[PDB]
């Protein structure tokens, strides 16, 4: 459960990330599929070379809906209805892989936001990814 | 793969009672009812709507009974699964594009059949060498991922 | 999140465990052991031989518990807040092991309940198992 | 390992430009903190109370620089892994009982510190052979359990 310290570290935190929460979208996905490239299983249709617009763009729309979330991070489950329901009865991504992903942008986050990646900072947006990923795994079954 | 010889024995006096054709139905069904979402790769298989429609789908039975032909052959091969299960391993990655966590789930699912068909015959120390097998066959079928 | 359904095949499993309930929760434990030998890190300071009493006691605990949940499974969250907080503070048992030990407790159940552990009970059962596991481990941070 | 040349290079130059002592203390405090119940291995190192009490402990800051003492001395010996942490894998075991999910935890959170640290130096592909690196490390430490 996300404590009101939590909430207030993270939307200080990604309230830095600013306009470039595009270009961190799309730099955590290219670190998950080479740090594990059993995640690459669910992008056979993109073209996950370097640099790739299909990659840049699924960057965009994953970087956006964090946003959403930090800006509704009192209401995520409501704020996600949509996205938990595309992932649980059409994506149908293994649950594990969020984990990876959520790793992914933290390792992206720290590299970008030094000065703001404290230890409580950091504790507080792994609560938050996790938190994101139970949302988006909660109608699977 | 570390099966002491007398665990290399105990997974295959068991498995010399196994109906294949049975259990590989029963296991492939229960993994598209228990984690519903592996239903993805079978699109082409029809109604797995229900518990019943899935269990009694002949497509289901059909592809449960292939996938376990080919895990009894890796059993017989239990000193080189990796080599076993290479041309497999690259075709899941390559052209079915299945993630690995699958071989995984199947391999619980499994256990809780064999343990649902033998009973107290599954004992403890017998679940303990299929876990290690199941294992090895996952990783095995997940070498060649890249 | 468990369905009336689910809650039906619940009770129907469990109602059919009755008083064997003490014994699977030790036979779960050795399978555990057994399996998940790293499971055995938690108790350095129990004999873990084969019909170990302490092992006996345990299982019966663990079963007792689990019998609660069955009781409470519209008020799981606060039927068994005092587990959570024991666990959270005291215990601290990594996460992962609960799914280890939600494992063994369902080969358990397969081998004894036969006539019972169908694809939609098991199924049920497994969301259960998952639900504690949540519970138990919602208090960590 | 099953690092490639260039893999190997990759970690060894990054490495070379790693102050043990700091990254050390920084990468335990910040498991203590992040996975609060890794502290149950620590009740002797006193107030972990807070980030502050945690990133302070000098206890803290201690073991941290003899932990990755450990695994820097594992990086010049990273095609037997296996051998270099035998010893430390059974002491871990039979007289700590640290459960190897702990290795992993550490690993992750290793590689945050990394990235904090060197900011555009760890590139994807930097990170790809360091997330191959720490799941060798931490196979390597579990594999004498039993
Ligand atoms: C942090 C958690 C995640 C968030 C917020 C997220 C968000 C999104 C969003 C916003 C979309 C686009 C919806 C649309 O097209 O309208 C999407 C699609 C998708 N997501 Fe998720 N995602 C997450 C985790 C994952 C993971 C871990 C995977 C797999 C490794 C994944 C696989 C996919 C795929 C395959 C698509 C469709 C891509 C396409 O065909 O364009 N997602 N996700
Ligand atoms: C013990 C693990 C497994 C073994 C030994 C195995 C074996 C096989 C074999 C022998 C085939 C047919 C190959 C061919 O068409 O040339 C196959 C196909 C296939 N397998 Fe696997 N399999 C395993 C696990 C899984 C799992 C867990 C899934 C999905 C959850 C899966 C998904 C598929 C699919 C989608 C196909 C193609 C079906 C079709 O013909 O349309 N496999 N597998
Ligand atoms: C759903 C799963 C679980 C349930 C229902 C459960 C329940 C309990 C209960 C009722 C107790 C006894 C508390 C007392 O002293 O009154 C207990 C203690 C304990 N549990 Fe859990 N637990 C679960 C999972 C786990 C797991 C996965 C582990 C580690 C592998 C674990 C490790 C322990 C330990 C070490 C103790 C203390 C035993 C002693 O010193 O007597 N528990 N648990
Ligand atoms: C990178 C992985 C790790 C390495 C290389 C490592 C290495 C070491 C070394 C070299 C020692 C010195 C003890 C001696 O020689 O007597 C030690 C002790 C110890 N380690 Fe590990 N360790 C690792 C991970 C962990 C983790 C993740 C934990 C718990 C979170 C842990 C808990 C301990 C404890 C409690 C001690 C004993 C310290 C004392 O005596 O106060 N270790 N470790």
């Amino acid at each position: 459960v996300l404590s009101p310290a939590d909430k207030t570290n993270v939307k200080a935190a990604w309230g830095k990330v600013g306009a470039h929460a595009g270009e961190y979208g799309a730099e955590a996905l290219e670190r998950m599929f080479l740090s594990f490239p059993t995640t690459k299983t669910y992008f056979p249709h993109f073209d996950l070379s370097h640099g790739s617009a299909q990659v840049k763009g699924h960057g965009k729309k994953v970087a956006d809906a964090l946003t959403n979330a930090v800006a509704h991070v009192d209401d995520m489950p409501n704020a996600l209805s949509a996205l938990s329901d595309l992932h649980a009865h059409k994506l149908r991504v293994d649950p594990v892989n969020f984990k990876l992903l959520s790793h992914c942008l933290l390792v992206t986050l720290a590299a970008h936001l030094p000065a703001e990646f404290t230890p409580a900072v950091h504790a507080s947006l792994d609560k938050f990814l996790a938190s994101v990923s139970t949302v988006l795994t909660s109608k699977y079954r | 793969m570390h099966l002491t010889p007398e665990e290399k024995s105990a997974v295959t006096a068991l498995w010399g009672k196994v109906n294949v054709d049975e259990v590989g139905g029963e296991a492939l069904g229960r993994l598209l009812v228990v984690y519903p979402w592996t239903q993805r790769f079978f699109e082409s298989f029809g109604d797995l709507s229900t518990p019943d429609a899935v269990m009694g789908n002949p497509k289901v039975k059909a592809h449960g009974k292939k996938v376990l032909g080919a895990f009894s052959d890796g059993l017989a091969h239990l000193d080189n699964l990796k080599g076993t299960f290479a041309t497999l391993s690259e075709l899941h990655c390559d052209k079915l594009h299945v993630d690995p966590e699958n071989f995984r789930l199947l391999g619980a699912v499994l256990v809780c059949v064999l343990a649902h068909h033998f009973g107290k015959e599954f004992t403890p120390p017998v679940q303990a060498a299929y876990q290690k097998v199941v294992a090895g066959v996952a990783n095995a079928l997940a070498h060649k991922y890249h």
